[PDB]
């Protein structure tokens, strides 16, 4: 029964306080890989698909904590 | 009263044979649930080394995904 915006402030504490292979940074790593594959596919074909969920999700989690997404995956940050 | 004592052991050896074939169905059910949570738009891994384990499944081997992989394709072909 916590604010819906205070849950991020703890899931992200776990994601930050995790080893490089732990099952926290490995369930989010799927978002990063899907977004990266989407960006590559966009560069190659030409069109940005109207449905890009991975990149939008990574963008929201970047706006929630920028010094975390810039630190973990330093190319989606750029 | 010797055949009864024999059935007390034969039934134990049949329950240990429906324990290792309900595990190998629990694992395909949980792998399907993982693929379905990943398809419907949720961020959970689908590698066989990252499924959940609860003593109804045991540790996941690689061949418990091959089996699943040849069984969705088999089911999709039949529709």
């Amino acid at each position: 029964d916590i604010p819906d915006g205070a849950k991020d402030a703890m899931k992200l504490k776990y994601l930050q306080a995790d080893s490089k292979d732990g099952a926290f940074r490995t369930a989010i790593g799927t978002m990063v890989t899907d977004a990266g594959q989407e960006w590559s596919a966009a560069v190659i074909n030409g069109k940005l698909p109207e449905r890009t969920p991975a990149m939008d999700a990574l963008r929201r989690i970047r706006n929630a904590d920028p010094q975390l997404i810039a630190a973990l995956y330093p190319d989606q940050a750029e | 009263e010797q055949v009864q004592n024999q059935m007390n052991a034969w039934t134990k050896a049949q329950a240990k044979a429906l324990d290792d074939s309900m595990k190998s169905m629990n694992k395909l059910d949980v792998i399907d649930k993982q693929f379905q949570k990943r398809i419907n738009g949720e961020w959970v891994s689908t590698d066989f080394k990252d499924m959940p384990v609860n003593e109804n499944t045991g540790e996941f081997k690689h061949s418990d995904m091959v089996n699943y992989a040849n069984k969705k394709l088999a089911e999709i072909d039949s529709m």
